[PDB]
């Protein structure tokens, strides 16, 4: 067919003024220059690039059709953002914290992956009591993400600069605390997962391990690492503003979920909680 | 003819995914792997301390 | 120097291995062919 002619000859002439453009840009002196003189500002575009990814694969994951790589890509991108850039802009520059706290917490999301990939046939999720998983406004959960963050930047930037922290015998106490809250979370969520059926549906009361110094463990160990960020920059402040904000909501949530199993298991969770009160922190709280 | 060739390659293939005997070499390689094995896993780890 | 003198090393570990590999799969191979030719001939009668 002639047509078939007349489309083939417009799309060689429309490739060849687009080939021409590309060839003339390609060999050409200035861009080539300027290219090189917006070569100066790299790591930032790969840190903003992230963020446009991340977005885009987190609308994907609240549709719902999200393989693991996109879930663990949005958990790096947090990670990125929340661990590597605040030095990485409030300072200019990274070295000592930030990888090791950015590393850090792609290692402590990764018990309720590792031990639900152990102890199950895969992460599907199984079919459950739709009234045993704790839900909760999204605005609050906006508002205890938004008070994260701000705690965590404010850590970053009234903190000091970035190489002038001291070293030596100074730098075990993070190690020690890190080892902690990683000890205490493990054991937490494995004492909470050796016991239910499903995903989320317990059968006995846990009252073993960090459960027997507290009530709340798991959340109290998000809360020390949270901690040992801010402590390993020495600024007390923001650990102050970050232990108000993650307190109010996780005393919220804390709060439904002890009146929950209050309501289903009876005298059993009233004499635990009678055994051990605090709830977050040690004889503190 | 040939296929048996091959048969004894893969089968001593399969032995060197074993520990029966054999050069020091591949032994210490199998243990270095194994020892990062054991040190990337979490599970593996926490059992070690 | 370091950096500078592991590939050498390497590549020559990885010939040695290759080596060892097709010596030891040969040696086993004709072993096999051997004892299966003596024992068409001097075993239980054959096929
Ligand atoms: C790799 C991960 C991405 C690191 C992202 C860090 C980052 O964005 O930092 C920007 C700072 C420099 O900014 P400026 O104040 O110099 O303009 O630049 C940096 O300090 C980058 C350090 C990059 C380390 C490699």
């Amino acid at each position: 067919k002639p047509m078939d002619v007349v489309k083939l000859t417009l799309l060689l002439s429309i490739l060849t003024v687009a080939a021409k453009k590309t060839l003339t840009l390609v060999l050409d002196p200035f861009f080539w220059m300027y290219f090189s003189w917006t070569w100066l500002f790299w790591p930032w575009f790969i840190a903003v690039g992230l963020a446009g990814y991340g977005i885009y694969c987190f609308r994907k994951h609240w549709l719902g059709e999200a393989n693991a790589f996109e879930q663990l890509g949005i958990v790096t991108s947090v990670f990125t953002w929340l661990t590597l850039v605040p030095p990485a802009y409030f300072n200019g520059y990274l070295e000592g914290w930030p990888y090791v706290f950015f590393l850090a917490y792609h290692y402590f999301f990764f018990f309720n992956v590792s031990v639900r990939k152990r102890l199950y046939g895969d992460f599907y999720a199984r079919t459950h009591d739709p009234k045993w998983d704790v839900n909760t406004p999204l605005w609050s959960r906006i508002l205890f993400g938004v008070g994260i963050m701000v705690g965590h930047w404010l850590a970053a930037f009234e903190g000091p600069e970035l190489h002038r922290l001291p070293g030596g015998w100074a730098n075990v106490g993070i190690w020690i605390l890190i080892v902690i809250t990683m000890l205490m979370h493990y054991d937490s969520t494995l004492y909470l997962a050796r016991y239910s059926e499903k995903v989320v549906v317990p059968t006995a009361v846990v009252q073993f391990g960090p459960y027997r110094w507290v009530r709340h463990p798991i959340y109290a160990s998000t809360m020390l690492l949270f901690a040992a960020y801010c402590t390993a920059l020495r600024a007390p402040l923001s650990l102050l503003f970050l232990l108000a904000v993650c307190l109010v909501y996780y005393n919220k949530k804390a709060k439904m979920e002890e009146e929950l199993m209050v309501e289903s298991f009876g005298q059993s969770y009233s004499d635990y909680a009678d055994k051990v009160r605090h709830k977050f922190i040690p004889f503190v709280y | 003819q040939f296929k048996s060739w091959i048969f004894e390659l893969r089968e001593i293939v399969r032995e060197i995914k074993n520990a029966h005997y054999f050069l020091d070499s591949w032994t210490q390689f199998n243990s270095v792997g194994s020892f990062i094995h054991i040190f990337f896993h979490q599970e593996r780890f926490r059992k070690l301390l | 120097v370091f950096i500078a003198l592991l590939p050498g090393i390497l590549i020559l570990w990885f010939i040695r291995e290759s080596a060892m590999l097709l010596l030891i799969t040969s040696k086993r191979f004709l072993y096999k062919k051997y004892n299966q030719l003596f024992d068409m001939a001097y075993a239980e009668n054959f096929i």
